[PDB]
């Protein structure tokens, strides 16, 4: 019930919708075009329809949905591929057979006829349960067990519990009554993208995001449930860091979110993920897709879907965190999302602000980024998850002055700063140590000292060495290495060794594909301790260089050690080289 | 007394667009009347009636227009402007943006309902600030000091430790003591702060043990953008009640005033108002006045409201509309430099652009020393000459610094090294710091000093 | 002597001239886009309001 | 008496001003002099606190009467004026000792006061000075932050949806500001005796 009255491009006016609500999604026309309500002036409505509105007919029916832009969660959310508006691309392609996306597809987000193995908890048929209680878990696939949380805003004494067995989402797995009225819940939960997910308490982040790369792990650490920023526009560093996060990061799940980038780039990345495979610490070999969800919205996709992809991804990450899993979101291109928002604002004729973006761009970006953090779960049993966002930025020409870049730098705690100059100089990590920073180090210091009380001092010494590296750089630039003292020469040599041996990774090489934090800490110790032990001896710099010449080659070899031998064997080899270097440093003095 | 009336509940909502909710057939509306909107789902949110024309009403809802149905929502007209239930018992508690008690405590039992945006003080009855303040930081007190009733903000770009400086000032706040009941009660507005910053503020304030005399008006970035505009209003109204109507001096603090500017810009762009510079509303000067222009001392009452805002230059540019208008209104600046932060200085206060327009009255003979003004002027003026010498050395060479310029360069170096730097918890007294300030001024010869007379500092004696 | 002259010229160009020009470019960009573009939309918006 | 605040006071015939304004400042009276009857304007960008020159000029001018009509200025300046002008003093040729507050009036409204009153402030100030001039004195004023009475214009033009001319200001801004400033000048007044009073408009324009 409801018919269109005026169709001016994307904007659509439909009469006979007195009961419509603002921002309630609606189905327009026989083709089931999907659009969101904007203005409810009079008894009429106003809808902007995402897909092309060409060919609409006046008095074509309009069908309400009684729900805002929402995502159907539950089993089967992992692995698949979804559009910006939560449209399963893979199943759509299989059903329609052809390649093109049909104008008005109506495939449900998750297949409601597929069977999943279900088994309840030890709860009784007449017990009491509340919102967020974990009443069952499901083996969606191997090694990615899926907990079934009773939806929030639903509570009451237990009435029926489905016994363990094979079931589908259409089955009524749970039924309960709060008052005399009883409600039955299936395995599918719908939640609006704009509304965050209910939380019990925002904890303080207390565990680093071990990305497997030494430069990110030690120099500029990032904590679970913490924002991150990447100036990714070239050098494939964004692809490299995304692959590292998918394969080696501590997160139990990853939710890539791609909006408004080049279509072939998304093709390449979405073909790369299935090829990516990660080995289990127990020796098992798995596929990253078994723990990966992908929301990719290319440029050809409607602008509104491009704007909504980010919220869809963050809501998916929150739902994953609802069962205490550590999940990491990855916004492919926040700049593209901002451009989509700008296009939408221009469609709405909103008053332009700085550089043309709407005045709420900073506020909306902050609202999105504020959802990341380590959070206590809702409902029992007691557990705690985390959601960390590693959303990248694409400043125009590298000038960190655009409002998107400025707001992101103002909100994001940790900025890693990939540099194209290092990529030109053949640097695999490509992380510019001169601009990166980790504002969460003060909070992470508790764990840093618990693991090793000397590690934080080593990090401070390394930061001082990096700061003096540029000083020695202009010193050599203006007068040369001749004017450098023996201590200055030792400091410069140690800085160069740190840059070319530990601060840089080798990625492609099997020995340096993954850098454990143990190996990183031992390498940092074997570098800094040797640097000091050589420093206080100031001995002629040339004489020290000849004596330590074998040691300099040995330090490169210490980095060359594979993690195959296990963390202790590599640590002992690093320690043995460090002890030999220390023995040479003190005895020869 | 005039008989009471129950507020009319309407259901004639006949239009929603942006953040503005239209109504029709309103029987006797009132401008700026607070209306709480109950949606069809039953959830309730507040709102103000912006424009009143004929029998219509253009309401601006607070929690957002989402979920409002043109045939199921109900609007109730309370018939009174927004009022904050201020009370003396409100001390030592935490409140939301609109004032909801969030410390797991019972709501405020109001001693009196007071309307926000209170009327101005008759400037005939207005008085002048005449007492210094012991915040606990050296460089702010020694030069460009703060008077008990003076407004002055902190200019500090994003990422700088200005939040830590504000927390240290609030925890170490106190009178000169040259009393506890009338001692500094701190109203701590927090417009658009991060959750981590919010937890930091709560923990730091609870740790110093001065919860008994500090009120937090926290408003996170998650809260609605319009609700951030009323947070400074509520904070300043509570400050007005505490100071003028109860006596104790209030040291009002508002963090991230740029967030308030952004909230104003968003609200104005929502209603499509005439834009000033950088798309900001054309009345931003008046709004920043209604926020700032309340610090001062009233003649008949012993209270005093001291204002210490904290702005943030967006592009680290002083010419941005928010800091420019503030400097027009705020009677002085205390400036924080990113360049000094690059030198690893904990309190990165740059003194070259930092001046207190009321310092000429804070100084005198009742407090401080008789050489305060001249020493401050010299350490303010010779810094510029040292900077010029540094620039000349950069553009010519080390040989350009003559027997005079090299003295200015050494003065600048020692001034940035010893004088400005201070401990994270150092309560450096004025005289002990003024001795080192005199030493810095004496690095230059005691006769080349042009502005200062020799006798002024000669009255004071070393050791 | 020649190196001193060349270094003085290079340092002056790096410090004075370029850092003089770039603020000028930023101010010119702000004056055009920050004012003229904003006014054009506001003028047209007021015109559309008059038509409505 | 009574007089409309927008209609200028009638005169006999305006005439050229040829007496310098002894401000007591070296720069104001040496390099860039002002005449008793001319119009001045001090930009004083943000942070300069240009009102110090205003107060010094009011304190030490040779003008017989000063009308400090600061519009949109901070209240603390008005508190300073009210506190210091009585306690501050000046001497006259008769030899006696008297305060400057005996001849200074403030029509000032602060920035936190309602916006629409600012134009009324400016106009009342100029009319009061015109009356004191018709008395025959060499009265003068200085309107602090006249640029605030352009925000007052545009914050009304926006409500009326008038067509924005430049930066939001209406089209008649220059016309109205000229109609205000063009009321200064030495003039033989109406009626005998032959009073030849003047009036000076030392405005202040705060630019963004």
């Amino acid at each position: 019930y409801g018919y269109v009255r005026k169709v001016s491009g994307p904007v659509v006016i439909a009469d006979g919708m007195n009961g419509a609500a603002m921002y309630e999604l609606v189905r327009v026309g026989h083709d089931n075009l999907i659009g969101e309500i904007i203005r409810l002036e009079g008894d009429s409505a106003t809808i902007q329809v995402y897909e092309e509105t060409a060919g609409l007919m006046v008095n074509d029916p309009v069908l309400r949905t009684h729900k805002p832009l929402s995502v159907e969660l539950g089993p089967g959310i992992l692995g698949n591929i979804f559009d910006g508006i939560q449209r399963p691309l893979k199943t759509i392609a299989i059903r329609s057979g052809d390649v093109y996306i049909p104008r008005g597809v109506s495939v449900p987000a998750l297949d409601k006829d597929t069977l999943w193995e279900f088994q309840p908890k030890k709860i009784g048929e007449g017990d009491l349960l509340t919102g967020g209680d974990l009443y069952a878990t499901v083996f969606e696939n191997s090694l990615m067990q899926h907990h079934v949380a009773l939806p929030p805003d639903a509570m009451g004494k237990v009435t029926y519990v489905a016994p363990a067995g094979q079931y589908s989402l259409k089955d009524t797995v749970l039924e309960l009554e709060f008052q005399g009225v009883k409600k039955s819940f299936t395995m599918l939960q719908a939640w609006p993208v704009r509304t965050p997910r209910p939380v019990s308490s925002k904890l303080a982040a207390d565990t680093p995001l071990l990305t497997g790369q030494r430069v990110l792990d030690a120099l500029f650490p990032s904590v679970l449930g913490g924002t991150c920023a990447i100036p990714g526009a070239f050098g494939c560093g964004k692809t490299v860091i995304s692959q590292a996060l998918s394969k080696y990061s501590n997160s139990d799940t990853v939710v890539y979110v791609g909006c408004g980038e080049r279509g072939n780039e998304m093709a390449e990345v979405l073909m790369d993920f299935p090829q990516l495979t990660m080995t289990l610490p127990d020796g098992r070999e798995e596929s990253v897709m078994k723990r990966t969800t992908l929301v990719a919205n290319t440029s050809n996709m409607p602008v509104a879907a491009r704007e909504a992809s980010i919220y869809t991804g963050i809501t998916i990450a929150e739902y994953f965190r609802d069962m205490g899993y550590n999940v990491s979101m990855m916004a492919d291109s926040t700049s593209r999302w901002a451009e989509a928002l700008r296009e939408i604002s221009g469609r709405l004729a909103e008053m332009p602000a700085d550089s043309g973006y709407p005045a709420y761009l900073a506020a909306r970006l902050a609202s999105f980024y504020e959802r990341a953090g380590k959070v206590k779960c809702l409902g029992g049993p007691e557990r705690t998850g985390s959601v960390t966002i590693v959303g990248a930025v694409s400043p125009p020409g590298g000038d960190f002055s655009d409002p998107v870049t400025s707001a992101t730098l103002s909100i994001v705690q940790v900025f890693w700063g990939l540099d194209k100059k290092l990529a030109q100089r053949k640097h695999f990590p490509s992380v510019n140590w001169l601009i990166s920073y980790s504002k969460y180090s003060t909070a992470l210091e508790s764990f840093y000292e618990q693991f090793d009380p000397d590690f934080i001092n080593i990090r401070t010494k390394a930061r001082e060495v990096l700061q003096r590296e540029d000083d020695l750089n202009e010193i050599v630039q203006l007068v040369g290495k001749d004017a450098l003292a023996e201590g200055d020469k030792i400091t410069l040599e140690t800085a160069k060794l740190l840059r070319e041996d530990y601060l840089a990774q080798n990625a492609f090489t099997p020995y340096d594909k993954f850098c454990p934090f143990y190996k990183s800490v031992w390498m940092m110790r074997n570098i800094i301790h040797f640097y000091n032990l050589a420093n206080q001896a100031v001995i002629t710099y040339t004489l020290i260089k000849h004596r330590l010449g074998d040691l300099f080659y040995r330090l490169v070899s210490q980095k060359f050690e594979d993690p195959a031998e296990g963390e202790p064997a590599l640590v002992a080899k690093f320690k043995k080289l460090h002890e030999d270097l220390t023995a040479g440093f003190r005895a020869l003095e | 007394e005039g008989t009471l009336e129950v507020a009319m509940e309407y259901r004639t909502v006949t239009g929603v667009a942006g953040p503005l909710v239209i109504l029709d057939k309103v029987k006797g509306p009132k401008y700026y009347e607070i209306v709480n909107i109950r949606l069809g789902d039953g959830t309730m949110r507040r709102g103000q009636v912006l424009e009143v024309d004929g029998e219509k009403a253009v309401v601006q809802v607070f929690e957002g227009t989402s979920g409002i149905d043109n045939k199921f929502t109900t609007v109730q007209f309370t018939g009174e402007v927004l009022k904050t239930p201020v009370s003396l018992d409100m001390l030592g508690r935490i409140f939301n943006g609109s004032g909801k008690p969030i410390d797991n405590g019972p709501p405020i039992l109001p001693e009196a309902y007071l309307d926000i945006s209170g009327s101005s003080i008759n400037p005939s009855e207005r008085t002048y600030p005449e007492e210094m303040i012991q915040t606990g930081i050296s460089t702010i007190d020694v030069m460009n000091s703060i008077a008990r009733g003076q407004k002055i903000p902190l200019f500090s770009a994003a990422g700088l430790p200005h939040n830590e400086i504000a927390a240290q000032i609030c925890r170490q706040a106190g009178l000169v003591k040259r009393g506890e009941e009338d001692n500094f009660a701190i109203v701590f507005a927090a417009m658009g702060v991060n959750m981590e910053t919010a937890q930091f503020f709560k923990r730091d304030f609870e740790e110093n043990g001065s919860m008994e005399r500090v009120t937090l008006f926290l408003n996170l970035a998650n809260d609605p953008t319009i609700e951030r505009i009323i947070t400074p209003r509520i904070a300043l109204t509570t400050a007005e009640y505490l100071a003028y109507e109860c006596g104790k001096h209030v040291l009002v603090i508002l963090t991230d005033m740029s967030s308030y500017a952004d909230a104003l810009r968003e609200v104005s762009a929502a209603r499509e108002e005439v834009p000033g510079r950088r798309g900001y509303p054309g009345y931003m000067y008046t709004d920043l006045a209604q926020i700032y222009e309340r610090a001062g001392r009233i003649e008949g009452r012993k209270g005093s409201i001291t204002q210490i805002p904290i702005l943030t230059m967006p592009n680290d540019d002083i010419t941005h509309p928010t800091p420019d208008l503030t400097g027009y209104i705020t009677e002085g600046q205390i400036y924080i430099d990113r360049q000094l932060q690059n030198r690893q200085i904990y309190p990165p206060i740059n003194v070259l652009p930092s001046l207190s327009r009321l310092m000429k009255s804070a100084i005198g003979e009742g407090m401080t020393r008789r050489d305060h003004s001249d020493v401050s002027n010299q350490l303010y003026a010779n810094y510029a000459i040292g900077k010029d010498v540094q620039a000349m050395k950069a553009v010519v060479g080390e040989e350009a610094l003559s027997s005079e310029d090299l003295l200015y360069l050494e003065f600048l170096d020692k001034f940035e090294r010893k004088f400005v730097a201070q401990g994270a918890y150092d309560s450096r007294n004025i005289f002990q710091s003024l001795d080192l300030a005199w030493t810095l001024l004496r690095i230059f010869p005691r006769e080349l000093l042009h502005r200062i007379p020799g006798k002024t500092l000669d009255q004071y004696y070393s050791r | 002597l020649t190196l001193d002259e060349a270094i003085k010229t290079t340092n002056r160009r790096v410090n004075a001239l370029e850092n003089v020009v770039k603020p000028r470019l930023e101010n010119t960009i702000t004056y055009i886009k920050g004012e003229l573009d904003e006014l054009e939309r506001e003028d047209f918006f007021r015109l559309k309001k008059i038509q409505g």
